[PDB]
């Protein structure tokens, strides 16, 4: 079989650079690639195939290079738009074998973390637990600190969070952390609290809010 | 009674892989329409070489212009409109490929650009000759002309000369009203 | 327009069987050559093999040909893959592309939406959906939608008539084995008290679907 080997396997650029994404092959494989681009929990699209012929409706900002083993994908002056995995793949000979992919995110201006808080649900606490919600919302970088407290007391390991993709326009990136207790846990405490630490943040910012109130 | 057809498709790097796609369900629509008919099918793609993609007792077994076609690679190279049509007279109208003695010599030329090579077709002067020149190649008279030296005489029935491979659609229509 | 839609991904237990369906329009589905290919969570792309429905020939990767078979059914413009034998390694989203057969082998211009394939022994869990409630000038509300399995989930706002400002977030796996995510949305600060938000979450492998209104 032919291994298509990647290069890198991620990377960061900022608007109106030009990314080269390099694609090599286990052995010759003439001209005959083709490159996807992969946007989050959509389907793969073709760009380019046999090594630089540009598919029609795919912008002529995307490029393709090479013969034989070392190919190379070429996005001049990356957008916004352009966040999603690149993946190539060989169509010379069976089995069809693709890469496997590079990550292409987006280097923006640093921005802000808004947070918001979210108390458990009265209906959820009819059952027994206690889920409360902090949100960090339109961000950059993608890299942030959440500090769960319950009257000062820090929760390290009853917590989890999720980190949307690269927004396709605006550039940036949203967070949402579950603090999880059980009923009777939560109805000890007053004091909830999300401490947020970002590069955008002077200082580190907390949202509260008390129980039996919200 | 029966006759004999080959389909001489041009397959060059002027061939958008859509416009070769258009020749391609085209020469089906012909087919599937003349079937449960005395008609038997040969399907050539011509470039720099020439390829038989399907022969006649490929045709009298599988039936199916989808499946007889399918393994058809876009050739990307030349137009040796000239060689074509002599490979086509010499290699394929043989009964070694399952052509009949009795059947009359039908053939369907289908191209976009102007020939690479030159000499003669002499080699199928009995064979009834039809010529296709797909668009913005024969946008002028002079190289619609130089499809009249492959077709039948007259040039006035045996070429047409099409707009736009979406006219491949209205051709086919052409031809279902016609007898 | 070229539409290829999937069907059939669920939950399978490990030894079972599942039959995914593609469903092709807007061409001559018997003209070009059908592929399946297969994405494991946050990996690459795997061909599994094609299938030409003028005669069903098929080309398979070896790697897949003993427990997965490809078919066809012309009448319905249909293609299937028949999984067997499956086990938790076979848990990946799975699609259907048209290919090109024109230039070398095969490349793909035209792809399936995916569904998810999840081989799991455990049972299918429905999920309940508390309303993330707005503050006591923008405000945040949203929808958790906790306890299910397996993925995936849908969740819309107001029916489609609301995309501006939504964030619907990744699932995150819990120590119960079950998931759980949150999809919150943007909104004027004025607009609440006025306005109307319901959520419309919807989790195919169980048969719940579920309109929430927050507030």
């Amino acid at each position: 079989d032919i291994q298509m080997t990647q290069s890198p396997s991620s990377l960061s650029a900022s608007v109106g650079d030009r990314v080269t994404i390099t694609c090599r092959a286990s052995k010759t494989i003439s001209k005959y690639l083709a490159w996807y681009q992969q946007k989050p929990g959509k389907a793969p699209k073709l760009l380019i195939y046999s090594g630089s012929t540009l598919q029609s409706g795919v912008p002529s900002r995307f490029s393709g290079s090479g013969s034989g083993t070392d190919f190379t994908l070429t996005i001049s002056s990356l957008q916004p738009e352009d966040f999603a995995t690149y993946y190539c793949q060989q169509h010379n000979e069976y089995p069809l074998t693709f890469g496997q992919g590079t990550k292409v995110e987006i280097k923006r201006t640093v921005a802000a973390p808004s947070v918001f808080i979210f108390p458990p649900s009265d209906e959820q606490l009819k059952s027994g637990t206690a889920s409360v919600v902090c949100l960090l919302n339109n961000f950059y970088p993608r890299e942030a600190k959440v500090q769960w407290k319950v009257d000062n007391a820090l929760q390290s390991g009853n917590s989890q969070e999720s980190v949307t993709e690269q927004d396709s326009k605006d550039s940036t990136y949203s967070l949402s952390s579950t603090l999880t207790l059980s009923k009777a846990d939560y109805e000890k405490h007053k004091v909830y609290a999300c401490e947020v630490t970002h590069q955008g943040l002077s200082s580190p910012v907390t949202k509260s809010f008390n129980r039996g109130e919200c | 009674g029966n006759v004999d057809l080959v389909f001489l498709f041009d397959g060059s790097m002027s061939l958008q892989p859509d416009e070769f796609q258009k020749i391609l369900d085209f020469m089906k629509d012909v087919m599937k329409k003349l079937s449960n008919t005395s008609y038997q099918f040969a399907a050539v793609q011509f470039s720099t070489s020439y390829k038989t993609e399907f022969d006649f007792s490929d045709y009298v077994k599988r039936k199916d212009p989808d499946a007889l076609l399918k393994h058809v690679k876009h050739m990307l190279l030349l137009t040796n409109t000239f060689g074509a049509i002599n490979y086509v007279a010499t290699e394929v109208f043989r009964e070694e490929l399952g052509a009949r003695p009795d059947a009359t010599k039908v053939l369907i030329i289908i191209t976009d650009g102007e020939a690479t090579d030159s000499g003669n077709i002499d080699a199928a002067k009995d064979i009834i000759r039809y010529i296709i020149g797909i668009g913005k190649h024969f946008q002028t008279k002079e190289s619609q002309e130089t499809l009249h030296k492959f077709a039948s005489k007259p040039a006035s029935e045996f070429v047409k000369i099409l707009d736009t491979f979406e006219k491949l659609k209205d051709l086919f229509t052409e031809l279902q009203k016609k007898i | 327009e070229v539409q290829l839609v999937e069907s059939g991904g669920g939950l399978v237990q490990p030894g079972g069987s599942l039959r995914l369906s593609c469903a092709a329009s807007g061409y001559s589905f018997t003209g070009h050559w059908m592929n399946w290919v297969r994405q494991a969570p946050g990996k690459g792309l795997e061909w599994v093999g094609m299938i030409h429905p003028s005669d069903s020939e098929t080309r398979y990767n070896q790697k897949f040909k003993d427990r997965f078979t490809i078919s066809v059914d012309k009448s319905k413009n249909t293609l299937y893959l028949q999984m067997n034998s499956l086990r938790a390694e076979d848990t990946a989203v799975y699609y259907c592309a048209r290919g090109i057969y024109f230039y070398g082998t095969t490349y793909f211009d035209y792809w399936g939406q995916g569904t998810l394939v999840t081989v799991s022994s455990a049972s299918t869990k429905g999920p309940s959906v508390f309303p993330l409630a707005p503050s006591s000038g923008t405000a945040a509300l949203g929808c958790l939608v906790k306890d299910y399995f397996p993925e995936p989930v849908t969740v819309s706002w107001n029916s489609g008539a609301l995309t501006s400002g939504v964030h619907t977030f990744p699932a995150v796996l819990q120590s119960s084995g079950l998931y759980s995510l949150s999809s919150v949305v943007t909104v004027p600060s004025s607009s609440l008290g006025t306005q109307t938000y319901i959520c419309n979450v919807n989790h195919k492998p169980s048969n719940t679907k579920v309109d929430k209104k927050v507030e």
